[PDB]
């Protein structure tokens, strides 16, 4: 991985994401969302992440 | 001194009634790991201050 200053940036696009597998993934010491509740990414429609 | 003796309920199995109450106080599962009255990993606490 990058340094902090020089943090990594990726994009992705045309991909169907299953944040489900990654979240009952326990291996995580923080697994902390702001405007959407964890249990209902896989339930949510966007692009450009 | 900071008025810590107002809490709001935070997360619940489903949206509640017109002029309904809950007073329960339960451990709540976030994830797919039972909690056993334990506010681990998944598992918080309805209440907050």
């Amino acid at each position: 991985f990058a340094s902090v200053y020089a943090w990594n940036r990726k994009r992705i696009s045309n991909c169907v994401a299953d944040y489900s597998v990654l979240y009952n993934s326990a291996s995580f010491s923080t697994f902390k969302c702001y405007g959407v509740s964890p249990t209902k990414l896989n339930d949510l429609c966007f692009t450009n992440v | 001194g900071g008025n810590y003796n107002y809490r709001y309920r935070l997360f619940r199995k489903s949206n509640l009634k017109p002029f309904e109450r809950d007073i329960s106080t339960e451990i709540y599962q976030a994830g797919s790991t039972p909690c056993n009255g334990v506010q681990g990993f998944n598992c918080y606490f309805p209440l907050q201050s």
